[PDB]
RNA sequence: UACGUUCGGAAAGGAUAACCGCUGAAAGCAUCUAAGUGGGAAGCCUUCCUCAAGAUGAGAUAUCCUUUAAGGGUCCUGGAA
RNA sequence: GACGGAAGGGUUUGGCACCUCGAUGUCGGCUCAUCGCAUCCUAGGGCUGGAGCAGGUCCUAAGGGUAUGGCUGUUCGCCAUUUAAAGCGGUACGCGAGCUGGGUUCAGAACGUCGUGAGACAGUUUGGUCCCUAUCUGCCACAAGCGUUGGAUAUUUGAGAG
RNA sequence: GGACGCUGUCUCAACGUGGAGCUCGGUGAAAUUGAAGUAUCGGUGAAGAUGCCGAUUACUUGUGGUUAGACGGAAAGACCC
RNA sequence: AACCCAGACCAACAGCUAAGGUCUCAAAAAUGUGUUAAGUGGAAAAGGAGGUUUAGGUACGUAAACAGCCAGGAGGUUGGCUUAGAAGCAGCCAUACCUUUAAAGAGUGCGUAAUAGCUCACUGGUCGAGUACUUAAGCGCCGAUAAUGUAACGGGGCUAAAC
């Protein structure tokens, strides 16, 4: 349940460490993004001398949320912080590695390469 | 249209074979009998009168009693409805629950839960005023009309008043399970009415 | 196309007709078609 | 990709769908070769 | 007398065969209003 | 009025015509056609010929004169020789086929069009790109040919579509005609 | 209670706007129109849902009762109201 | 579509001083809408110097929808992300006996300018009470009495309406 | 003015508690008040109609809610002259 | 209230009239001759315009007018050129170019780099008398279009119950 102004952990090795959601894409009054949705983020904090500067606007995909969402088989998975991964123009991960686990709705949202680069899929 | 008088037992969930959960509502079907018939040349239209769970013999008025004089071994029925344009049955018959065995979707009609005198914010999803910044306006209507034109409140303006209690028919409920031995139907989703209220289940229109 | 108030023939091949109560111009040069507003 | 769902009936047939004509009225409509049941929209044949 | 009711009663038969002149059959409108806002309903002679 | 309204109607020998109570029946070798005639116009059969005149001289009657003359003439030419209007299907992958009393059209759309043929009308093919509607009534023949054409109206860039054979399609250019 | 779950926004038919016709005039031609005859839309009327015979136009009908009966109300214990 | 001509709309800025000074509370914002079509998008077309795609222009059509933030009291405007599209007007420039007082429009104080001065200034900044238990009409709901032509108890056709 | 932390201020509201409101019993006002078997729309009119014209709607009478109107009540407008 | 008719001493269950009307609501009309198809009547401009009634001119004709159809629609001569190309058709000067002359313009339009090609004006047959362009008067059509509800005859309705 990421909305506008939410802070997120960037979970990849581009350089950013904190991002802020500034828009939820795909819908007119759309207010919440869930796992596997694409948001527009601004970078609020980055590793020094990186390829990603603080104050740039990118698109990102949500990989962990702290609010559980129902699955078909009745199981709910609720992480412990909200985290996203930056994307380039092709809607593919800009980075080369992903830190920590991700949720398996990326599988269905067709982010197979994010899933593969993740460490654990829950 | 095939229909039955059932009782909403409650809700539960079941596990499909591969693990997918389906939330279901359970309906229990007391025996339903055909009490009479309505004919186009005598009543103006064709329908079958269907009845359900019995009444206590101390509280059946004689008009109701005489309604069942010609029927054999059919006690008076508390819930009576009409099924328009149906055939294949006649007075004294009895409808199984299996008439839905070939049906994929159903429609259920019942009396929705009553919520009493309810305000606008619950009744019509009205937003309210702010709860701070000096506001003295929390869950009131706001403005209702215009100034001088029309110098009245239009008919149908939404205000406070009673909420709920109407009939309602919900459409295209998937049929999950039929259990003849326990006289039960399991549909997927919600069904109007409180526990123990009586619904009418019809074959879906679409 | 040229929903106008003054409908006039443009070339000598345009022709004037009246249909269901409106005045119209019909021609082979479909670019010349017209109806009164 | 969640694999492109083969456009199938509930009776195992493909739904090829066609265009009837009748009396100015042009109709696009659904058809199954297994069961020959005619409707309009393949909603009604899953 | 206009005060009181002294005239007779009338039964009209064949009321569906009244003939009109002009284009009234297509153009005469019968209006009604439900008293709700915007609830103005028209009905031409044919349909009515 | 004008000479078409008064021009006499020849009757072929094989063709019979009869008038009675605001109705006309024309029975020929190939069929029988009927028509209504309005009160203001009178139709007469004499000397193996048909004549039409008007009781009044209002403009409605003036127009009716020619209208009914022409209709009865087409009503007689039909029962003797029948009417026929033809069509051509031009374009890559466009096809027409016949099964019984219906036609199947492949016209680029993602569905193959079936087409019930109304009664009283026959359809003739020439390969799979040429059609000819034949029948007793000119009105019906024109109607059918028109509705088939409407199934896929022609276009000016390449002539693709279903065209009347007698029609001439004005043609435009696309890319290479604008070459500088 | 939704921050939840489930379902619904169709399809089809009739008359039609703009538009396109067919057969044909007035005006030997031509023309969708003047006689007719048609196609044609998130639009209109049916269709989906709710209310509805105080609709005084007060409907239809199945049964009970025939000088206070049938039946209803009050009282009391209570609800899914 | 140059230069001109003929009209509508009564929303902008005005004219006029006809209703109102024993009081018609003035600008925005929030909540709540409704109506017009001169249609922002979705729908149905005509023509293009319309190849397709993407358009331009024009006709018909108001059923539904027509965004969130930074700045400003702001209407407006600008800017950043969007969306199939982020329409134009009326209704006391909708809506204070519904809310908000930021601004406008009191008495404080200071600054700029003018006046000898007292003071003045649609010049600027700050502080600066928003009253009232609903009689009728209107509307949102539930009942009492009564009629429906014998009196009651149930099942319903349906005008009409949402 | 900006930053950090914190939060129902907001998306977005829901539930619970306490005093009123609701019913009954006792006690018991106020301002206002020419009356009234006071419907609406389209028009006209001292130029925004409960009282007029045309048309439409509406069985009779209460109670609990909400103020759109009666240019509401309160202050012989404080602004202008 | 201001326009039109008409100056109230009082009473009457008397008559004739003005303005204004005579289908009905709502006291009062019918007959004759024309127009109107738009419900115009029952709002309005410029302008567009084979609406129609009536009247009057110019073109034109029983020696074959208009329309349709069947043919010709030419040559000298790319008319002179401008221009890179103009052949009838980017454009300029005129066609005071005659000729076999049916009749054929120094070519009407479309389309061609320029031509070609397809057509027109004109003329011959077929058929057979009004046609082709204007003017005057009476009713009409589009133009005609805002917001609480048909709302610009009072309404019902009316093709006269309109003028
Ligand atoms: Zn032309």
């Amino acid at each position: 349940m990421i909305q506008m102004q939410t802070y997120l952990t960037i979970a990849d090795n581009t350089g950013g460490k904190v991002a802020q959601c500034i828009k939820v894409l795909g819908g007119s009054k759309r207010r919440y993004a869930k796992i596997g949705d694409i948001i527009t983020i601004v970078v609020k904090q980055a590793i020094p001398n990186s390829s990603v500067k603080k104050g740039d606007v990118y698109k990102a995909v949500i990989v962990r949320t702290s609010k559980e969402v129902r699955r078909k088989n009745g199981t709910y998975v609720r992480f412990d912080d909200n985290a996203c991964v930056i994307l380039d123009a092709n809607l593919s991960p800009r980075g080369k590695r992903v830190f920590g686990p991700v949720a398996r709705e990326l599988r269905d949202a067709n982010f197979m390469k994010v899933v593969s680069l993740a460490s654990e899929v829950i | 249209m095939l229909g039955l008088i059932g009782k909403k037992v409650g809700m539960t969930q079941i596990f499909q074979k591969n693990g997918i959960v389906v939330p279901v509502t359970v309906i229990e079907f007391q025996p339903n009998y055909i009490i009479g018939k309505k004919t186009v040349d005598r009543d103006g239209y064709s329908a079958l009168i269907a009845g359900s769970v019995d009444l206590k013999s101390s509280k059946v008025s004689k008009p109701i009693k005489g309604q069942y004089k010609s029927l054999k071994d059919i006690e008076p029925k508390r819930y009576v409805i009409e099924l328009k344009g149906l055939d294949g049955y006649d007075a004294g018959d009895e409808i199984k629950v299996d008439v839905f065995k070939s049906v994929k979707y159903v429609d259920v009609t019942g009396t929705t839960k009553g919520k009493g005198f309810q305000g606008a914010m619950k009744r019509h999803n009205f937003s309210g005023g702010p709860s701070s910044h000096g506001s003295k306006f929390h869950r009131h209507l706001g403005g209702t009309g215009q100034a001088t034109t029309p110098a009245r409140t239009f008919k149908g303006t939404k205000m406070a008043g009673r909420m709920a209690g109407n009939q309602q028919t919900i459409q295209n409920l998937e049929v999950v399970l039929i259990d003849e031995e326990k006289r039960a139907l399991l549909v997927k989703g919600a069904v109007p009415g409180a526990k123990g209220s009586f619904v009418v289940v019809k074959k879906s229109k679409k | 196309m040229k929903v106008r108030v003054s409908v006039k023939p443009i070339c000598e091949k345009c022709k004037v007709i009246k249909r269901k109560g409106v005045l119209r111009i019909i021609c082979d040069n479909l670019k010349h078609k017209q109806r009164q507003k | 990709r969640v694999g492109s769902k083969e456009l199938i009936s509930r009776w195992g047939g493909k739904i090829i769908m066609k265009s009837k004509f009748e009396n100015g009225k042009i109709k696009h409509y659904a058809e199954c070769q297994t069961s020959k049941n005619t409707a309009r929209k393949p909603r009604d044949l899953f | 007398t206009p005060h009181q009711d002294l005239g007779d009663n009338v039964i009209i038969i064949n009321a569906s065969k009244v003939k009109l002149t002009g284009k009234k059959y297509q153009q005469k409108l019968y209006y009604r209003h439900s008293r709700y806002p915007g609830g103005l309903y028209s009905d031409t002679f044919r349909t009515l | 009025m004008s000479r078409i309204g008064r021009l006499p109607i020849k009757i072929p020998d094989a063709v019979k015509v009869d008038v009675k109570d605001n109705l006309v029946i024309v029975e020929g070798i190939r069929g029988r056609l009927v028509q209504d005639i309005k009160d203001s116009i009178n139709v007469k059969v004499e000397n193996g010929s048909v004549i039409v005149d008007r009781v009044l001289n209002d403009k409605k009657a003036k127009a009716y004169h020619g209208l009914y003359r022409s209709l009865i003439f087409n009503m007689v030419k039909g029962v003797t020789e029948g009417f026929s209007k033809s069509l051509t299907i031009n374009g890559i992958g466009y096809r027409v086929e016949q099964q019984g009393n219906s036609l199947f059209l492949s016209l680029g759309y993602s569905t193959q069009f079936e087409y019930v043929i109304p009664d009283g009308i026959s359809v003739k093919l020439d390969g799979n790109t040429k059609i000819s509607v034949e029948g007793i009534d000119k009105f019906k023949v024109g109607q059918v040919a028109a509705e088939i054409r409407s199934l896929k109206k022609p276009e000016p860039y390449k002539g693709k579509g279903i065209k009347y054979d007698n029609e001439v399609i004005r043609r435009k250019v696309g890319k290479s005609g604008v070459k500088k």
